[PDB]
Parts: C-alpha cells; structure tokens; sequence
C-alpha cells in the first residue's frame, strides 16, 4: 500500500530574529519508505542539511527529519520541498514561524 | 512504556547509497540505538553513547542485527518475484504490571501487519499465503525460532533492565516546553490562533484554548521531533478577527508544576 507524507515545518526553539536556531522538516505517515526532501531559503536550495534515520510508527508508516542549523531574520523566508511517489509533482510547505 | 522496541526494515530495491537493512533501537521514545547493512555495526545513539555498559554490549546488539538482517533479506528470495517489498519488524519488550516481561513480535509487509511471531508454540504465523511462506522459510533456517525466542524472552529484558539501570536519569529527563501564541490574519473576518510548544521532553503534552476563561476546545494540533530527540507541537484555531485578545492557551506538561496559561503575544 502506499500512503502520502503529512509534512511540517517549526524551528527547534522559538524563532528570534539574529539567534542562531534549528529548522525541522519532519516528514511523517509514509509509505514505500523512498523520499526526497528538501529545505529552501527563499526557494533556493539549502545544501548543509542533516537528517534523522528513516523510523516508523505503530502503524507501519515511515516518519524522518531533516534539519539544518540556521538564523532566521525578519524577511527570510523558508520552506520544505518533499517528493514521493504518492505526489503528482514536489509538495512545497512554506514555515509558518508561529508553528 | 517503558518498552525497549526495534524497528527494523529491509527492502528488495534500496535506492544507491542507501541499505537495504537498518535497524533503529527505542527506549520508550528515545532512541538508543542505530544499525545499517552497509556499515555492519550497532551504534549507540545520542546520550546512550556515555552510558556505562557491561562489556560487549554493543557486540551482543551487533551479532543480533547481523543476523536478522540476513533473515530479512532472505524473506524476499522466499516470495519470489520482481517486487519491489519492504519486510518491517517490530520486536521487543515490556515489563508488565507484576515485573514481568511482555514481547512484541510483529512483522508488516509493504505497509500492512501480515506475520507475527507465537511465543507459545515458536512459530511464525499469519492468514497470508506471504507470511505462510516467510514463516516456512525461517521456520526451517537452523534455530532462528530458537534465536527469536531467545532474543525476546531473554535478551530484550536483561537489555531493558540494564539501560533503566544504568540510563535511569536520561529517561526520567523532563525538560518543559518554551511557548508562543500568535494570530495571523485568514480568510476575510477571521484568524488562525497558533499555540506552539517548543523542545520539551517528554513527549506528553496537552495544548487547549481557553476563551474568556472558559474551555474553548483543544483545535487542531500536531507533533514532531527535534533532532537532539527532543519534541514540538503546535495546535491552532480559527476564531473571528478583532475577537483574538479574548483567547488564551494552555500547556500541561509534565516539566511544568502545573499548567501554564500562554497569553497572545
Ligand atoms: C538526528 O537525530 C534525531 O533526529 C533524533 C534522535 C537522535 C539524537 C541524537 C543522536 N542520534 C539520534 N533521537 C530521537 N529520539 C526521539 N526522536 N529522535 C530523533 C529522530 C530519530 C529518528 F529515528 C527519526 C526521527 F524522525 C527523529
Ligand atoms: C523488578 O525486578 C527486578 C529484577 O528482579 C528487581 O531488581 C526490581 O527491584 C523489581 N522491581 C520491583 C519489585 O518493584
């Protein structure tokens, strides 16, 4: 079976214009496990990105984070870029900073 | 809680770079423990790495894996065909109510629960024609129904036991949540209220909305993972613009002393 990712987008702590923070894409509820994911700054690529091991829940669903260290400022804007099979074309999620 | 549960996956056609096997080791929800076919090895994860360990710990852990990990990949050869499959596992344990060890031996294949594993009578079993078959094949592999037994009725709970000995501080961790409650405009006439949780441990926490005092449901919420395995949520509510100063949130977690009431920012 297959099943399409949930995507969400928060920063590690709460975000604070000049801080240096942490940006989580969390990819979750997935399945077959092969994913892409991709962080954008102002819808160019961000290069230094890390990510968790690919984990499931109890339901069998694959979950997995991306991340990659950051300073948010006022107008910077961010996003998560997910491809997958179950996806007519790339999900793009923009960061809500309240979220 | 607190189980110590692996969570293993293979598949027939792993992407290049990636493995077909790996494995990740939880404590309740942290995890412990990382393994891959490509690297071989059972790594500890995070704050497990400084844990004081009886010796060779990590060798036991990497012995096991390596042997599943040839036991999954074997179950594609008995189901034949192109595929593509992905074999999941969920193995391990609990202590239950009188101290006592309860395993978890399930097994999914391509997103859906087919195979499990009966303690009783040592077997594999399942309705599906596929869990027939895998059963059938491991079931006649030299002693891996005894491996399994052994591995859940012994060597999970001895695991278990050790790391809430020796890690006991780490999983009584509580960290309590940084909070924000913003509005953003919406649709004409209304806003989103958002009440966000942010880096808290443990993972149990309530959000709720309060307006002019009173319960105002909980909206709708969410929850995810930091990379240092910490946690965030957020739950948010559409209510009439211009009415937004009425709302409040509130956060019971257990790193607070009682619930924290959050005021619109
Ligand atoms: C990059 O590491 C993580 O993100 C992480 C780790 C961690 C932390 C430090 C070292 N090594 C692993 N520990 C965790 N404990 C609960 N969550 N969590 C996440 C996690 C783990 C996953 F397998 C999937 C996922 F989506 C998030
Ligand atoms: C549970 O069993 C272990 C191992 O025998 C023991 O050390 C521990 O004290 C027990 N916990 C109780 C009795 O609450």
């Amino acid at each position: 079976i297959q099943r399409t990712p949930k995507i969400q987008v928060y920063s590690r702590h709460p975000a604070e214009n000049g801080k240096s923070n942490f940006l989580n894409c969390y990819v979750s509820g997935f399945h077959p496990s092969d994913i892409e994911v991709d962080l954008l700054k102002n819808g160019e690529r961000i290069e230094k990105v890390e990510h968790s091991d690919l984990s499931f829940s109890k339901d069998w669903s694959f979950y997995l984070l991306y991340y990659t260290e950051f300073t948010p400022t006022e107008k910077d804007e961010y996003a998560c870029r997910v491809n997958h099979v179950t996806l007519s074309q790339p999900k793009i999620v923009k960061w809500d900073r309240d979220m | 809680h607190l189980s110590l549960l692996y969570h293993l996956t293979a598949v027939s056609s792993p992407a290049p770079g990636t493995p077909a096997f790996w494995v990740s080791g939880w404590l309740g929800p942290q995890q412990y423990l990382s393994y891959n076919s490509l690297r071989g090895e059972a790594e500890p994860c995070g704050a497990w790495v400084w844990e004081n360990q009886v010796s060779w710990y990590w060798e036991k852990e990497t012995t096991d894996l390596r042997i599943k990990e040839k036991l999954f990949l074997e179950a594609f050869k008995a189901l034949g065909g192109k595929g593509p499959y992905t074999l999941q596992g969920l193995l391990g344990c609990e202590l239950g109510p009188d101290n006592t060890s309860v395993p978890t031996a399930k097994f999914a294949l391509n997103g859906e629960e087919f195979m499990n594993f009966d303690l009783k009578q040592g077997t594999w079993g399942g309705d599906w024609p596929e869990a027939l078959a895998i059963s059938q094949r491991w079931q006649q592999q030299d002693k891996a129904a005894n491996k399994e037994l052994t591995f859940l009725l012994f060597s999970c709970p001895h695991r278990l036991r050790e790391h809430l000995e020796r890690g006991r501080g780490n999983l009584e961790w509580k960290e309590p949540p940084s909070m924000r409650l913003k509005a953003r405009p919406s649709s004409p006439g209304f806003s989103v209220l958002t009440c966000s949780a942010f880096s808290f441990y443990p993972p149990e926490l309530q959000l709720r909305f309060l307006r002019n005092g009173l319960a105002a449901g909980t909206g709708q919420g969410d929850f995810g993972p930091n990379s240092d395995g910490s946690f965030h949520a957020s739950s948010s509510l559409t209510v009439k613009s211009g009415d937004e100063h009425h709302y409040c949130c509130i956060v019971q977690h257990a790193g607070l002393a009682q619930p924290l009431r959050v005021e619109l920012e």
